[PDB]
DNA sequence: ACGTATGCTATAATGTGTGCAGTCTGACGCGG
């Protein structure tokens, strides 16, 4: 979606925002699978255990 | 409408009345439901003419049948509604009022011409004593003040022979009795007699101001207005709102004050009311009439509706909200847009988007012009319909004129001239302007959110003007330093670094190609790494003896990268260029080459295609910022745990009370100061070489391509500095006060601050960003301050025809050569046949340019000191030479006659003191200093040289220094100054004077939290004056008692104490004094303030023992916030408290006689027979020790040098070099790059003034104190005719003061102080004949420089011609 | 010592006569018959008088100083117009004077826009009748209230409300930051800028090429009805001053330049493109 | 030319008199309608009088002189 | 600043004796202040408002 | 933004401020310092005069652009005439000294 | 605000100096299209005429 | 007649004060 510099970042010392790309990507990786499984149709149960 | 000058006079009440076109004798402004003006009212039509253009009022005549014509009726004239703010009015006072502007703006000008106190002169307007305006009976004498008593006493007793009264009217007659021509002999004859310093000061003032006012044909009674102006309506409006309301300016209802008092006085005056209520009414005219003129001064500013004050007449005229800076010589502009700017990567130099919307509006008369000739349009209102409609076919029109069109483009701040770029406008749609990425650099523009604004260039010779001087590719190098600005940054320079870096083998390594095609070829073809290295075969071309190209085929060990990016490279450079892996630093050497060998055109092309290959390389390698790239140190937590323990042990020996709270806070700031570069240089020891897992047969060792490394080690983005709080250690942070917190950030970003330390980071982080905002006012006003002093300087003459210039030495200093001789002399005129060593052939001429090919020789003969033809050893009147200043730095070349330098000069330098206030204060944080200078190491072998040294040998066997500024040298095989040092008072030396030294040895050591007082003799210590309590205190400890004793100064120190100086007094055995070596001195150190002392009274001591040591404590990061205060004061030429005292004529010392310490000197020079003393302190230190061979000015105290003190004994090149060396330093410790030459600019600039000594053939005389091109113009006729001479001596003046002594008026005023200079310059009738610029930018006239200097010059001819 | 108008004004005062009930008589009866000093110290006995009055008369239209002044006259013309015979005391017939004179003046100076007595002292009555109907309606009362209460007109009381809004200073700092004042925005009515001033040149000269272009004796009765070449801008009937002398011809000539000069804007391009404008 | 103003300045040598000499040919052909010296191709008065300066064919002795040649044809033709 | 007493000393009103010159002041929430403060001499003074 | 001509002030009678009321850009004395330092001498005095004040410049200007004629004509900026009167109104003789 | 994959990395210097590189996808889906809810007025009154 | 202005009222009353009081470095100018 965006693409920004990675020099508006040693500089500015605001590594909170790599911190939050990251448990972002992480965050919708998770979402990804719980999408892929919501699609799939699949239980109950295994939505559960996940 | 075209003039020669402008004068300034006093406004006699005849003379107000000449411009008054009427009486106002109503406060009635306009009737309320008819809104017309008055009967003779403050809009009055039969006074401030018509209200439309020719129409009268009842409405009679009407437009121009009836062209001039004046009605019956109404009784208004019909002409244009021109007249309503050019017309003014006047008031008959029915008693006489006083001027507050020549009453109360210093000089009381009203009293300092009557030789009258203030006082004296307003108990009289305010009616509380009488005042004698002429005593017929000698009995009372004149301008003798009586009290409501003292007036009834001599009225019976003598009466009428006595003439005094009371108010204004008094002092009115006063001033129209005393005679100019008198007093001003009178007063010439008094100073035959015995003058002083004060009464001839005193004397000479009033005498020039008697004459001045005789000569200005002014009037002392003027001072007093029988008659009061009023301003034409229009300029104090009442105006309707579109709301139903009217709006005046305060202007209206202070006249109603004034007019409403006057009236009233007329009406008590016709019931001959008493006295008593007269008094009042005449008072509260005053205070109406003061608070028209100017409100906030005499006393409560009247304030009106919202509580505020009434803003008066001289407010208008006063300061930044002034006419002047505000609606004059600033201006809102047309053919002016502003909007988000954003990148333009794919555009070339000379190129910059520009909206169509914002352009199509900009340029609004060419569309119409062009399309009346194409025929489109056959009037223009119906070209404002097409355009309006946005037809498709008015875009290709629009499209049309702006092609070979430049525009402007400017960004706020306007710092330096290269803060307006000119362009050629590349349509785009869309609101957003697109501008070239390397000049980003000049305007300090960052996408961020930064706005520029637009302007068109309208005139043909704006668009050559642009096209010429403003256009972004004929601008390239800074005007400050001959260095080039342009420069890529961010990901051009990280584009390149990808390319040009290696890498081990990698695929397809040592590999064999054709050309740098064959490396493209098979980089995109997929089998080459750009890090392959691979021999090439490239085909330099070389530069010969001629213009033409030698050719030069050979197989270059490079890497894939770098030959791809031979491609861009121009032929005409050598390949060893790019041979190596680019950087910001290496790239800027690039684009300098390339233009000081080619020139222009291959710079432009070099430049845009350097910029589109390094965007596109650094998009292709894929650069990132993970969090596993932030690698901090392995054994941080040992570092710092241990470093912990290090300060808590001095903590408890604090407590215990030995090691002293300085001493201690010195000492802390050391081991954290160690610490700080122990993570610093782990951190970047296990990120620079942490690639130590390679291949081939096992192993090898190769640079880290860590991400974040890499982006600093470039040099793109971030430093050591910033990646020590990533992955390192934050640093410590500074408090909004100066001073250094105590505990700094331990943690860094990667691994998260806990709840405090981010408090602490805080402290640090919120001072740091005050300074952005509030300090910069400091350094903003330094230019403003600079440039006015310096608007006048521009290039007149080719050759000023002198032969004079100032000796530079190469600025040798902090071991390593600071600046060299080269960079000192380059571009600059020499103004003595410098030739090489062996004297028998000169080498370079006199007029000639030094270019770096020029300096090249000057290595190779290796240049010892070179005379520069200076600005200041200009000869020129009014201006300088090309030869003088040199070349241009941002043009490269010998400077064009016209260019306006001073401006540039002052630019050059306030651009870097402000700039360097929100580059790094926005993204800094965390203080470095690393004062850790406690031993000097040579590092060459070489004999040791020191000079201003005085020595003595110590108990140890140590040659121990009892001298201030003690240099060490450090000299060659031949015999030339290599390495230089500054030794310190009571530093230990390894090796004395003469004695050959190793490389790598400590030659010098000392203790630097620390100044030492130390003794040059033996024996035992005597305590005088130094009494418990009053000067020192005591402090002693446990079972034995070590007590140590603590000076205290003024600050801490009682009334009783005060004349008592402490020292520690040298005596013998027997209880004498010791008397200093080849001096009638007994031996006494005084000890200052603060100064800690360990030895009690009644201790034994040898030569060379510390008696006390004065704590050194500076743990404050200067920066630019603390050392700008520094440069102002410098400039501004403020003394200090502790002058150093100099040596006036060569002579024969003689101490002379003694005021209780106070020493004088009674110095008896060899061919002078007259005396001469001068004073000096006690408590201070000097150099020389009496009888003695003084030349001109040799160092006798040791303390900070008054610039007036330097020009006045050592001549101008002194103060010159002073000034230079002590500006720069300061520059140089922030790594700001200026030229000598900027600063010689202002230099010159305050040495404009001198005072004159000598009796001439013009009637110059003593005190006055004239310009110095003025009258050595006079010394032109005076050589020719013989005459009298008129001897000098130049003054230094300071820039606020040399702003405000330029004999232009209108630009004193433009500058500050303007209530007191337009007063002064009322009363002196000066009339300005305009030369300086910002007296031809407020009147709108062509500047008599630049582009217009060949006009201004042409219209000259027209009044030489006859 | 003092250097305020004010305290060295009020110190003077404070150091004349405080004058007794037949003390009064005495000087007032001679002050009638002309005595000059006595005229002198009744005024010069009464300043204190002013002073305590002119104390409950400020913040209103002029300052203390002002009304000082302003009362001064109501006490002169007071001692012009006092009757000593009558055995009623002169501080009870001053007060009446003093209180009269402070108003009036301060009726006139205190508003920038000039306001006649006539205008003021009806719009009072309808601010002190809103007085009575806001306590009682503990609602601010509407132009309708107030004509409802006195029986009087609704746009009197509404025109009379307007001449009491007041004024904004064009040197006032604007929304408590002081960056600009309204000069710095409020637009110049007279001058239009070039565009304007060079759209009736432009027009104006191409009419110049229109009237050469069309017939003598139709571009002369055109020209000099409109007032465009001639002196004064005549009508169809007085055409005829001039060598016309018709009404009929003059009508059907004129109409003729115009129907002729319609097709020289048809063809040149305007006609509909210029009707808008 | 559109670009570079420097091989213009080579020629002339002052970058203010330049500027001078360039605006009074560039003012020749935009009122009086003199014919330009080099191919026009499309570029405004502008650049055409660098052009004409950078290649050799204006300058400040050849503008003064052309000027009263045509006005001294002037003097002799009306007395 | 909040109504009631305060102590403060320009660290150096006169940095020529270089004393740090101690005063005193009295906030209210309505009325006058009341201020006191030393001197060069050490002499107690009083400046109300 | 964008402005050609529009507006003018009330005394000062330069052009007003913002696209709030469609104003030209400010030119300060600093952005003046930058022509004076290239030298662009018109550049200069064509923001003080046509571009802001004179009233003869601007609209003379405007019918010389559509000429085609883009001919510096100045005469001298109004708000400099309201500084003359202006110290006038102050009881100072500030009178236009001729050649 | 709104969420959306981002990438750190330079792409021709159309994000040079914090210069943002926004797809078109971003766009499409209009989730960065604010509203602005504009109020005008129009106001009858009473002038001399 | 209409709008604006000018005038008088007769208990006695007679000295004011209102309102923000952490700028700051640097430079003279009147008394003391
Ligand atoms: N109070 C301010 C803030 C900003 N600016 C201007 O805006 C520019 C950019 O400020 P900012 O973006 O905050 O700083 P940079 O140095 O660009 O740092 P960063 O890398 O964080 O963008 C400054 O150089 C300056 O020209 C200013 O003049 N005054
Ligand atoms: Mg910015
Ligand atoms: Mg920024
Ligand atoms: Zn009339």
């Amino acid at each position: 979606d965006i693409v920004l510099n990675p020099l508006g970042v040693p500089s500015r010392m605001n590594i909170g925002q790599i911190l939050e790309t990251h448990l972002g990507m992480a965050a919708k990786g998770i979402g990804d699978k719980i999408n892929a499984m919501l699609k799939q149709q699949q239980e109950v149960a295994k939505l559960r255990e996940f | 409408e075209e003039f020669d000058a402008i004068k300034i006079a006093l406004a006699s009440p005849d003379m107000i009345r000449s411009w008054s076109f009427g009486e106002v004798k109503k406060p009635e402004t306009i009737n309320y439901r008819t809104f017309k003006p008055e009967r003779d009212g403050l809009f009055c039509a039969r006074i401030f003419g018509p209200v439309k253009d020719y129409e009268c009022l009842c409405g009679k005549y009407k437009r121009l049948k009836h062209r001039g014509v004046i009605c019956e009726k109404c009784g208004v004239e019909v002409t244009q509604t021109k007249v309503r703010r050019e017309r003014m009015g006047h008031i008959e006072l029915a008693s006489p009022t006083a001027h507050i502007w020549f009453l109360k703006s210093l000089p009381s000008r009203i009293g300092l011409l009557l030789d009258m106190p203030l006082r004296d002169i307003e108990r009289v307007l305010y009616f509380e004593s009488y005042v004698v305006i002429e005593g017929g009976m000698t009995n009372l004498e004149r301008q003798q003040i009586l009290t409501e008593e003292q007036y009834l006493d001599a009225l019976e007793e003598f009466g009428d022979e006595f003439d005094a009264k009371m108010g204004a009217e008094a002092i009115q007659a006063l001033l129209k009795s005393m005679d100019l021509e008198q007093e001003c002999e009178q007063l010439r004859e008094e100073l035959n007699e015995t003058n002083s310093e004060t009464k001839r000061k005193k004397l000479t003032k009033r005498i020039k101001l008697l004459e001045a006012f005789v000569q200005s044909g002014n009037k002392p009674e003027w001072m007093i207005l029988t008659v009061l102006p009023v301003l034409p309506p229009d300029l104090r409006p009442l105006v309707p709102l579109d709301g139903g309301r009217f709006a005046t300016s305060d202007l209206n209802d202070l006249y109603r004050r004034v007019i409403n008092r006057n009236n009233r006085l007329k009406r008590l005056l016709d019931l001959a009311a008493p006295d008593i209520i007269v008094r009042n009414e005449k008072r509260m005219l005053q205070e109406a009439v003061d608070a028209l003129l100017d409100n906030g001064r005499r006393g409560r500013a009247i304030t009106g509706s919202n509580k505020r004050p009434l803003k008066s007449l001289a407010d208008m005229i006063k300061g930044k909200q002034g006419r002047f800076r505000q609606n004059l010589l600033g201006k809102r502009v047309d053919y002016s847009g502003r909007s988000v700017i954003t990148v333009g990567p794919y555009l070339r130099l000379h190129q910059c988007g520009l909206p169509k919307k914002m352009a199509l509006e900009l340029f609004k008369p060419f569309i119409y012009g062009k399309l009346e000739l194409r025929g489109l349009a056959t009037t223009i209102k119906a070209a404002k319909k097409m355009v309006e409609r946005e037809e498709a076919v008015v875009w290709d029109i629009l499209d049309e004129v702006i092609r070979e069109h430049p525009v402007l483009l400017n960004r706020a701040p306007t710092l330096h001239r290269l803060g307006i770029q000119a362009f050629e406008p590349v349509l785009i749609e869309g609101k957003a302007i697109q501008l070239h990425p390397l000049v980003c650099a000049a305007y300090n523009a960052d996408f961020d959110g930064d706005q520029m604004a637009v302007h068109v260039p309208l005139t043909l010779e704006a668009q050559l003007e642009a096209r010429a001087l403003m256009m972004s590719t004929n601008n390239i190098l800074s005007p400050a330093n001959g260095e080039p600005i342009i420069v890529p940054s961010q990901d051009v320079v990280l584009g390149l670094y990808y390319m040009t870096r290696d890498c081990v083998n990698a695929k397809g390594e040592g590999m064999v190609l054709t050309g740098p095609k064959e490396a493209e070829r098979l980089y995109r073809s997929g089998l080459a790494s750009l890090h392959a290295r691979v021999k090439v075969r490239i085909t330099e071309y070389e530069k010969d003896a001629n213009g033409e190209l030698v050719a030069k085929t050979s197989l270059k060990d490079t890497t894939v990268g770098r030959a791809i990016l031979w491609m861009i490279v121009p032929k005409g450079l050598p390949y060893s260029i790019v041979n190596q892996a680019l950087g910001k630093k290496a790239i800027s050497k690039m684009l300098n080459t390339c233009y000081r060998i080619l020139g222009l055109k291959p710079t432009v092309i070099f430049a845009d295609q350097i910029m589109y290959t390094g965007f596109a390389y650094a998009a292709r390698s894929g650069a990132s910022v993970g969090i596993d790239d932030m690698v901090i140190p392995e054994k941080k937590h040992e570092i710092i745990s241990e470093a912990e323990a290090e300060v808590a042990e001095i903590q408890e020996q604090f407590q215990s009370g030995l090691v002293t709270a300085g001493e201690r806070y010195n000492k802390v700031i050391d081991i954290w100061a160690a610490a700080n570069d122990r993570v610093s240089k782990a951190m970047m020891d296990n990120l620079q070489t942490e690639t130590v897992i390679n291949r081939d047969g096992q192993e090898e060792k190769q640079v880290s391509f860590n991400s974040i490394y890499m982006m600093a080690d470039s040099g793109a983005r971030g430093s050591a500095a910033q990646i020590r709080q990533l992955a390192g250690m934050r640093g410590l942070m500074a408090k909004p006060d100066g001073s250094i917190i105590e505990t700094p950030i331990t943690a860094n970003f990667r691994e998260g601050l806990n709840v405090l330390q981010y408090f602490i980071s805080t402290h640090g982080a919120r001072k740091g960003l005050a300074d952005t905002a509030l300090k910069t006012a400091n350094s903003g006003y330094l230019t403003r301050r600079l440039v006015d002093v310096a608007q006048d300087l521009v290039v007149t003459e080719d050759d000023c025809g002198t032969h004079e210039g100032i000796m530079m030495t190469p600025v040798i200093e902090g071991g390593d050569v600071k600046e060299p001789l080269r960079d000192r002399v380059l571009g600059r005129v020499t103004a003595e046949d410098v030739l090489k060593p062996g004297t028998a052939d000169i080498l370079v001429p006199r007029n000639t340019l030094l270019h770096e090919q020029w300096c090249d020789l000057l290595e190779e003969n290796s240049v010892d000191a070179v005379k520069v033809r200076s600005v200041v050893s200009c000869d020129t009147d009014f201006g300088v030479c090309a030869h003088c200043y040199g070349r241009d730095l941002a043009r490269g070349h010998i400077i064009n006659k016209g260019e306006a330098i001073g401006v540039i000069a002052a630019q050059s330098i306030g651009e870097p003191g402000t700039q360097l206030t929100m580059r790094t204060f926005h993204i800094g944080g965390a203080a470095s200093r690393a004062a850790a200078e406690s031993s000097i190491q040579v590092k060459n072998k070489g004999s040791i040289k020191l000079s201003n040294v005085k020595s003595v040998v110590n108990s140890s066997g140590k040659l121990v220094i009892t001298s201030r500024n003690t240099e060490l040298k450090l000299i060659d095989e031949f015999g030339r100054t290599k390495e230089s040092y500054k030794v310190p008072y009571g530093a230990v030396l390894a090796k004395g004077d003469g004695e050959q030294v190793a490389g790598g040895e400590t030659v010098a050591n000392w203790d630097p939290h620390t100044m030492p007082v130390i003794t040059e003799v033996s024996g035992f210590v005597r305590f005088t004056d130094m009494i418990d309590g009053q000067t020192i205190t005591r402090q002693t400890d446990e079972l034995t008692g070590l007590s140590s004793l603590v000076v205290l100064d003024s600050a801490e120190r009682t009334a009783g104490g005060k004349d008592l100086r402490p020292a520690l007094k040298i005596v013998d055995a027997q209880g004498n004094d010791v008397l200093i070596p080849g001096t009638d001195m007994p031996a006494q150190y005084f000890l200052p303030g603060k100064a800690i002392v360990q030895l009690e009274d009644g201790v034994q001591i040898s030569s060379g023992d510390t008696l006390a040591r004065i704590p050194q404590e500076s743990g404050g990061t200067k920066d630019i916030t603390g050392g700008l205060p520094r440069v102002a004061d410098l400039f501004e030429a403020r003394r200090p408290k502790e002058p150093a005292i100099l040596a006036e004529i060569s002579g024969i010392v003689s101490f002379g006689k003694e005021t209780k310490g106070k020493r004088r000197l009674v110095i008896t020079p060899v061919d002078g027979s007259d005396p001469y003393e001068e004073m000096i302190p006690k408590w201070r230190q000097l150099n020389v020790f009496e009888g003695e061979r003084v030349e001109r000015g040799d160092v006798i105290s040791d303390g900070p040098e008054a610039p007036h003190d330097i020009l006045r004994l050592r001549g101008v090149h002194a103060v010159t070099r002073y000034i230079v060396n002590e500006v720069q330093d300061v520059y140089r410790l922030q790594g700001v790059k200026i030229n000598d030459k900027h600063i010689e600019v202002i230099v010159r600039q305050m040495l404009r003034k001198a005072t004159i000594v000598n009796a001439g053939s013009s009637d110059f005389l003593e005190g006055e104190q004239v310009e110095y091109s003025r009258v050595k113009i006079a010394n032109r006729e005076l050589e020719a005719n013989g005459k009298v001479g008129a001897t000098y001596s130049r003054d230094l003046l300071g820039i606020t003061k040399a702003s405000l002594a330029t004999e232009s008026f209108i630009s004193a005023a433009s500058f500050q102080e303007t209530t007191r200079v337009l007063t002064e310059a009322a009363v002196a009738g000066k009339r300005d004949e305009l030369r300086g610029l910002k007296e031809n930018v407020i009147v709108g006239r062509l500047i008599p420089a630049g582009t217009g200097y060949a006009y201004h010059q042409d219209r000259m001819r027209r009044r030489a011609a006859g | 010592r003092v250097l305020d108008a004010t305290q060295l004004y009020l110190g003077e005062i404070g150091y004349s006569p405080l004058l007794t009930a037949e003390e009064e008589v005495y000087f007032a009866r001679r002050a009638l018959r002309g005595d000059v000093a006595s005229r002198r110290r009744m005024i010069e006995s009464n300043l204190r008088l002013v002073v305590k009055i002119a104390r409950r008369y400020g913040n209103r239209g002029l300052a203390l100083l002002d009304l000082i002044e302003e009362g001064n006259l109501g006490l002169i013309r007071a001692v012009e117009k006092f009757d000593p015979e009558r055995g009623f005391r002169f501080s009870t017939y001053a007060t009446w004077w003093i209180r009269q004179t402070i108003e009036r003046a301060i009726m006139n100076q205190t508003r920038t826009i000039r306001l006649p007595i006539h205008i003021v002292k009806e719009l009072n009555v309808y601010l002190r009748t809103a007085r009575e109907l806001s306590h009682k309606l503990d609602h601010e009362p509407s132009a309708e209230e107030i004509a409802e209460q006195l029986d009087k007109p609704v746009d009197d009381v509404s025109r009379m409300l307007r001449l009491n809004e007041r004024i904004t200073s064009v040197d006032t700092p604007l929304g408590g930051d002081s960056e600009k004042a309204l000069l710095d925005i409020l637009a110049d009515e007279k001058e239009n800028g070039p565009e304007d001033t060079t759209q009736d040149d432009d027009m104006k000269q191409s009419i110049v090429k229109w009237l050469f272009e069309l017939n003598a004796k139709q571009r002369e009765v055109l020209a000099r009805r409109f007032g465009l070449l001639g002196y004064e801008a005549a009508t169809l009937e007085d055409v005829g001053r001039e060598i016309g002398l018709t009404r009929e011809r003059v009508r059907q000539i004129q109409v003729e330049g115009l129907r002729r000069l319609r097709e020289i804007l048809q063809t040149q391009g305007l006609n509909i493109e210029a009707l808008f404008l | 030319a559109r670009v570079t103003v420097q091989d213009a300045v080579e020629k002339i040598g002052n970058r203010f008199d330049l500027v001078l000499v360039a605006a009074r040919r560039a003012r020749q052909m935009q009122v009086g309608g003199k014919d330009p010296l080099v191919p026009e191709e499309n570029d405004k008065t502008t650049v055409i009088a660098l052009r004409e300066i950078e290649e050799g064919l204006i300058n400040n002795q050849i503008l003064d002189v052309r000027e009263r040649q045509e006005q001294q044809e002037q003097e002799a033709a009306e007395l | 600043r909040s109504p009631g007493v305060f102590f403060d000393s320009d660290k150096g009103k006169t940095h020529s004796s270089g004393k740090v010159l101690y005063n005193a002041r009295i906030i209210p929430y309505r009325g006058s202040w009341l201020d006191f403060e030393f001197d060069p001499k050490d002499n107690l003074f009083v400046r109300i408002d | 933004h964008a402005r050609s001509t529009g507006s003018y002030s009330l005394v000062t009678q330069q052009p007003l401020g913002g696209k709030a009321q469609f104003g030209g850009q400010r030119f300060g004395e600093m952005e003046v310092w930058a022509l004076e330092a290239y030298g662009a001498a018109y550049t200069l005095q064509e923001m003080l005069t046509v571009k802001s004040d004179d009233v003869n410049g601007r609209t003379k200007m405007y019918k010389n652009i559509v000429d085609g004629n883009h001919q510096m004509e100045p005469g001298m900026p109004e708000s400099f005439n309201v500084l003359l009167k202006e110290i006038r109104s102050l009881g100072i003789n500030i009178e236009l000294e001729d050649e | 605000g709104q969420n959306m994959r981002v990438a750190f990395m330079p792409w021709n210097g159309y994000n040079f100096e914090d210069s943002i590189l926004v797809s078109e996808r971003v766009v499409q889906e209009d989730r960065f299209t604010t509203i602005h809810i504009q109020e005008l007025a129009c106001v009858s009154r009473d002038t001399k005429l």
